[PDB]
RNA sequence: ACCUUACGAGAAAUCAAAGUCUUUGGGUUCUGGGGGGAGUAUGGUCGCAAGGCUGAAACUUAAAGGAAUUGACGGAAGGGCACCACCAGGAGUGGAGCCUGCGGCUUAAUUUGACUCAACACGGGGAAACUCACCAGGUCCAGACACAAUAAGGAUUGACAGAUUGAGAGCUCUUUCUUGAUUUUGUGGGUGGUGGUGCAUGGCCGUUCUUAGUUGGUGGAGUGAUUUGUCUGCUUAAUUGCGAUAACGAACGAGACCUUAACCUACUAAAUAGUGGUGCUAGCAUUUGCUGGUUAUCCACUUCUUAGAGGGACUAUCGGUUUCAAGCCGAUGGAAGUUUGAGGCAAUAACAGGUCUGUGAUGCCCUUAGACGUUCUGGGCCGCACGCGCGCUACACUGACGGAGCCAGCGAGUCUAACCUUGGCCGAGAGGUCUUGGUAAUCUUGUGAAACUCCGUCGUGCUGGGGAUAGAGCAUUGUAAUUAUUGCUCUUCAACGAGGAAUUCCUAGUAAGCGCAAGUCAUCAGCUUGCGUUGAUUACGUCCCUGCCCUUUGUACACACCG
């Protein structure tokens, strides 16, 4: 060997690991009534109506499915 | 080790070779290896016989300054063969002939 | 003075005195008491002088010395071997063009090991990616286990689109879903490394040396280390043996052994080997024949093919020559008469020989998450002013080209895969496509190989020798072929007219020519390991050169002359 300068670029941008959130499961609430559910499921196969939907901009995903849902209003 | 190497080469010739020979080659108290010798009876070394009668074996021995190899030749008796060739190959005997008086008188038996 | 004994002596070499000396006394004189310092200082005394004769110490040192032994070496003397030496020769190499390996130069990198024999077509090293170790970049953890921390009102994981990125790596970010105790952050502690050290090692390999060398028992010599055996000579491939003979008798290595090639009308047998017949046929003749084809014609056979068991050569017989012995040389017979040919195996003692990059063989040292781990993308190992070493093609009519003839042996080959490929068809070719046979004495395959042979064109012209270096296309392998992978066509058509000093290999189916198979292999042979085909000249010696071995000898050497 001769040296290591180590000479690249520094690019050390090693990443988050998933930021704990806050309090979730926020399906709406209800005052003396029954819930209804922001961020819709998926009528897919095996989801049981159990696993919401991202609100990106102009897209819906899955999280589980990562399949895009959006159609059109 | 000379023990073990003493012990094993006279276990051998008791158990009735024709000749034994164990080597230990490796770093005894040096960094210096050197090989050692431990030999008793006469092995044969070249030709079709030592494949017939020599059995070798080669061992590594893991210790904590490095490996020892230990080499093993043993030197089966071919009288106690019972599969194969009984002897060496230029081992003639030649019978020796039951020695008797000669007659000087010529004689007939009958029936 | 000499020769022989060894009564005796001695540490031995040696000695008729160096004997009559621990069993110690014939007479007498002189000198020595570890090595240096040192025959020096100083004082005498002799001398013209140069010097002679007497002659210390301080201090310093653990050996200095004698005689023999075994090695190593010698610019000492002899002997003996070997086409990795020469002789008489053959074919070359060194010149040329290319191929390939090494050094150098260059580079981001041109990864590295190995420098006389015993590095350099070597690492089975024919590298497009992989291999791969190097260079530029990007992922991952594949960081066991333990203890702490974090934390089910989430310890952590994955990603759609866009920016980004070589990239459909969410790698990172914007964005917000999903997962659920598996992980995450530290402390240890591990793990992986084609990272270092072969001069820390094992095993393997190479070399000395495949030369002929090595060792006990008992006896003899010597106080002993040691020596003889193990040798003057002859002989052999050979410490192979005859002979001499204080040695006899053996052991390892050589030889024997094993494999292979050559002989077997002797045995045992065979449509996976092969004849001959008899059926069935074809063609030609015609007499009573010639040559083929045929797989269900079947009957017999083993010469040729194959391998089991065996036989056979042992230099047999004769002649010649040699202590008339081991042998050697002719002739005859024989399949075979250089160890019948060729290998495989291969002693004691070595070497700082090579290999840590074959190994889940390895000690220690380093590294271990912006890694020296693993993976992916792209380069590099191939870069070219030069110097070397193995090779290939040639320099030409003992030839080039065209047509025709036309003959081997060693071998390899696919199934849950796509290898060896017959035959039909298309194409100038290289190739494509449809079927088939083969897990193999069955099929490829009589591997119809090349040199060669016969007829023709060339006609001494760098020529129809040579085909390097360039330009266009067509195909094949492959994810990919640009620094052209390889194959084919057409065109361009260079050096080279037998090669200086130097130098290599070789003694009969051998050298040399000529091809083929296998290994590496998806593709690629100018390489290697084997196999056949065609087949010479010269020698049957020697120590001249170069190496190696031995003897005698000298030695103040013994990590041994690089002392
Ligand atoms: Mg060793
Ligand atoms: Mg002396
Ligand atoms: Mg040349
Ligand atoms: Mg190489
Ligand atoms: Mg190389
Ligand atoms: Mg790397
Ligand atoms: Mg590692
Ligand atoms: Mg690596
Ligand atoms: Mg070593
Ligand atoms: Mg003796
Ligand atoms: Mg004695
Ligand atoms: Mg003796
Ligand atoms: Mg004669
Ligand atoms: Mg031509
Ligand atoms: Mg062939
Ligand atoms: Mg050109
Ligand atoms: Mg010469
Ligand atoms: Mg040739
Ligand atoms: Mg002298
Ligand atoms: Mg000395
Ligand atoms: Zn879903």
């Amino acid at each position: 060997r001769k040296k290591k300068v180590y000479t690249t670029p520094k690019k050390i941008k090693h990443k988050h690991k998933k930021v704990k959130l806050a309090v979730l499961s926020y399906y709406k609430v209800d005052a003396e009534g029954k819930v209804t559910k922001l961020r819709r499921e998926c009528s897919n196969p095996t989801c049981g109506a159990g696993v919401f939907l991202a609100n990106h901009k102009d897209r819906l995903y899955c999280g589980k499915c990562h399949s895009v849902y959006k159609v059109n209003a | 080790i000379r023990r073990a190497a003493y012990g094993v080469v006279r276990y051998v010739m008791e158990s009735g070779a024709k000749g034994c020979e164990v080597v230990v080659s490796g770093k005894l108290r040096a960094a210096r290896a050197k090989a050692m010798k431990f030999a008793d009876g006469f092995l044969i070394h070249s030709g079709q016989p030592v494949n017939d009668f020599i059995d070798t074996a080669t061992r590594h021995v893991l210790m904590r300054q490095g490996v020892l190899g230990i080499k093993v030749k043993i030197m089966r008796d071919p009288a106690k063969s019972r599969t194969g060739p009984k002897a060496l190959p230029d081992a003639v005997t030649i019978i020796e002939p039951k020695e008797e008086e000669p007659i000087l008188a010529p004689s007939v038996k009958d029936y």
